[PDB]
């Protein structure tokens, strides 16, 4: 048998290195009669030319699992979609290394389809503790009018469900404003100065350049971002100690393309050894049915567990979100982001640094406002 | 006037054949005898993209061995966009057997880019989200025959069934799925009927243990997979002992024909359910050219201009235009839904056409006569079961 594993990736270096794996893959496994192709697809810049190439290419060599490439441009999910749809249901599920988008978790389409990296909502489910050890008995959420800003509104209000919090109040922002303080004053009659939004660069800079000049970063106030807004043109105005959060391993295409090698290399001596092994489907339109191996691929696939690759502790399973990552938290100090906590995606360790709150406070910020004008 | 002149005042629905003509002439007449179907004295033609090169219709029988077609998909897709811009043809309905034909007319509907419909026996495992594309199965889900079945227990109240299999093989997954959606109804003991009994007493035997035992646990009961001649054996030896309505409640949890579904041989008070009319290739056809007369009338009405004239002027060159006259005739497809001669046709998905079957649920009851003769207690559309009387 012939085992192929096409691969869409940009530049001649990622095409090199995927196919360097491949080779040693086979040394590297102790199967014989299974052997390892290399196959590398251009990133085409066309959204209705990559399904043609893809079929004719992809499709037609009928290689096992194909491997999407993070987008060229700084935001574009155009590059795994082509990817996740051209596959999607033909019994051949894509792997994208970096698959962040919290909208592709749902299964609703492109089934067989699986994240190489947690989403930015899954550290949601990491924020609550993070907002536990912290104290933090209410606090106040922004969410912008995304997908992506949605599934993490709902990941972290069923985080905050557990211990029976509301927390407080979440205003529901938009992709795209420009101006969102007066938006924000309804903030300012909040107790609470915790303020937790998780958008884009573009629509955090809004807020950040009215924040200021409304005074809201100043001691006491506590502002909580994710990753996505953590760096870009929203930090052009981010106040000086801000709680932000990253991820660790965020650029490594290579290793996580190695990973993912390593995995198939099991698993397809896992998958050639029961009844039922069907090769998969020959021509882009030569296939007139579904694969005959269905479900019990993907299961197989989503089954593995061992020390192999740098992230290492690979535990994909349930929907395909990624679990168990490392986390690393750098404070914005002067505009220069300095990691000082790394949270082993189970518990935060922060190292021996200190932490100073939003606007020059070096002490822990209480999020409680009594003594309020009753009426 | 200026769309109307240009276009001839009709619109024209492409019809192309990887390997349904009294069908598409049938939808066809169909669509233009009742006025109203489309605006502006709209009269609908068809226009079939056949292998063959251009040239007059000629009436003579030609039989000849038609060789494979080619390997290379570039020419059959430069001809059949050249055919479309030749004849206008606002959709293309394709006749696919396959899975790749299905996904070469996907292809063309969106490099010419117009919308295609693609009439399928069964349904297919889809991929491509491309909206341009849609495909029409033929044969509905079973589960929603179940969901007729299921109706029953939605509206007789009876929380007690029992299941009566003839064959071991039968697919009672759809009707499990649909009885244990509702915690009201309850599961009873299942009765097998299996076909391997040499001798008919043993089955009469076994027949009438299980009807003692489901006398006092359930007082209705659903056959499941059991022919006409099954059914009216179990009946029979039902009624030898003495086990008639309204003692037990019986019902056909498998599709019923309503020319077989005699009346004699069959107890008092049984219920059965089927499709309101067998529905064949020409009546999906008919339904399709009625949605795509009403959905062109619809882009008209907003329109004119783009949904008369497509936008693919050219073969070979594409224009970059963020809405096209297939995207704008894509999106009123999509928003479309109607009760055709089928059932009723409507979009889920934004890429499935779905023709939910009326299901007419009959009870054998009294006649005029006073012999026995099935009376239609109610239809259910789209699992909503409305009463006759």
């Amino acid at each position: 048998k012939i085992v192929n594993i096409g691969a869409v990736l940009s530049t001649r270096k990622h095409e090199q290195m995927f196919r360097e794996a491949v080779n040693q893959a086979n040394k590297r496994h102790g199967s014989w009669k299974i052997q390892l192709n290399a196959t590398s697809v251009t990133h085409k810049p066309n959204a209705i030319q990559m399904a043609l190439s893809v079929c004719e290419d992809l499709i037609s060599s009928q290689v096992y699992a194909i491997l999407v490439s993070h987008p060229p441009t700084p935001n574009d999910h155009f590059t795994p979609t082509p990817v996740s749809y051209t596959a999607g249901f033909y019994r051949i599920p894509v792997l994208g290394l970096t698959t962040r988008m919290s909208i592709y978790s749902d299964k609703s389409i492109h089934l067989s389809f699986l994240r190489t990296v947690p989403p930015y909502s899954h550290q949601s489910s990491v924020w609550f503790e993070m907002m536990r050890v912290y104290s933090w008995n209410h606090i106040i959420l922004l969410v912008s009018d995304d997908h992506e800003g949605r599934a993490a509104q709902k990941r972290l209000e069923t985080l905050l469900e557990e211990r029976e919090s509301k927390a407080e109040k979440v205003l529901q922002f938009d992709p795209g404003t420009k101006n969102v303080t007066a938006l924000l004053m309804e903030a300012k009659e909040l107790e609470a100065r915790v303020i937790i939004l998780s958008a884009s660069e573009d629509d955090a800079a809004t807020v950040y350049r009215a924040a200021a000049m409304l005074n809201m970063t100043g001691s006491g106030y506590v502002w909580l971002v994710g990753e996505r807004e953590i760096s870009g043109n929203a930090l052009r105005y981010a106040p000086d100690g801000i709680l932000g959060l990253q991820l660790i391993n965020g650029k490594n295409e290579s290793a996580h393309i190695s990973d993912a090698v390593g995995v198939v290399a099991q698993a397809v001596h896992e998958l050639l050894e029961k009844e039922n092994i069907t090769d998969p489907p020959r021509g882009c339109v030569g296939n007139t049915n579904i694969w005959k191996t269905g479900p019990l691929f993907k299961r197989v696939l989503m089954s593995s567990k061992y020390a192999d690759g740098v992230t290492g502790r690979v535990e994909f399973n349930e929907d395909g979100d990624r679990k168990f990552a490392n986390y690393s938290i750098m404070n914005l100090q002067n505009r220069k982001l300095v990691q000082v906590g790394i949270y082993n995606g189970t518990h935060v360790i922060p190292n021996d640094r200190k932490i100073i709150w939003p606007g020059g406070e070096t002490e822990k910020p209480r999020g409680y406002q009594m003594s309020t004008r009753l009426k | 006037c200026q769309i109307l002149k240009r276009i001839g005042h009709a619109v024209r629905v492409g019809a192309v054949h990887l390997q349904p003509r009294d069908a598409l002439l049938f939808a066809v007449d169909n669509l233009n005898r009742v006025e109203g179907l489309l605006p502006y004295n709209l009269s609908l033609e068809v226009v079939m993209a056949i292998e063959a090169g251009l040239g007059d219709l000629p009436l003579l029988p030609f039989s000849s061995p038609s060789s494979p077609w080619s390997s290379d998909p570039f020419s059959f897709l430069q001809s059949v966009c050249h055919t479309v811009v030749v004849q206008g043809v606002s959709a293309l309905l394709a006749f696919p057997q396959s899975q790749g034909e299905m996904m070469e007319l996907d292809l063309v509907s969106l490099v010419l880019h117009i919308p295609v419909i693609s009439i399928v026996r069964h349904e297919f495992p889809r991929e491509s989200q491309n909206p341009l594309h849609l495909q029409l199965s033929l044969e509905n889900s079973l589960s929603s025959d179940a969901d007729v079945t299921v109706s029953i227990l939605t509206m007789n109240n009876w929380y007690n069934f029992s299941l009566l299999l003839c064959q071991e093989d039968w697919n009672i997954t759809d009707f499990l799925l649909l009885t244990q959606n509702n915690s009201k109804f309850h599961l009873g003991s299942i009765i097998n009927i299996t076909a391997n009994l040499p001798s008919t007493q043993d089955l009469l035997s076994f027949l009438q243990i299980q009807l003692e035992s489901i006398k006092n646990s359930t007082p209705t009961v659903v056959m499941f997979g059991c022919d006409m001649e099954s059914i009216r054996r179990i009946f029979e030896i039902t009624t030898q002992f003495g086990v008639m309505p309204p003692e037990l409640r019986w019902v056909l949890g498998d599709s019923q024909n309503v020319e077989e579904l005699r009346t004699e041989g069959l107890p008092l008070g049984l219920i059965a359910h089927g499709k309101t009319t067998q529905s064949v290739f020409e009546h999906y056809v008919q339904d399709a050219m009625e949605l795509v007369a009403r959905a062109v009338a619809t882009a008209t009405m907003i329109q004119p201009e783009l949904a008369l004239i497509p936008s693919t002027m050219n073969c070979m060159e594409v224009e970059t235009t963020n809405l096209t006259s297939g995207q704008y005739l894509s999106r009123f497809l999509a928003n479309t839904t109607f009760r055709g001669l089928s059932g009723s046709i409507r979009v889920k998905g934004s890429t499935i056409v779905s023709s939910e079957n009326n299901f007419f649920i009959w009870n054998l009851q009294h006649d005029p006569m006073g012999k026995p003769m099935w009376t239609r207690l109610g239809s259910w559309q789209g699992g909503k079961i409305v009463m006759d009387y």
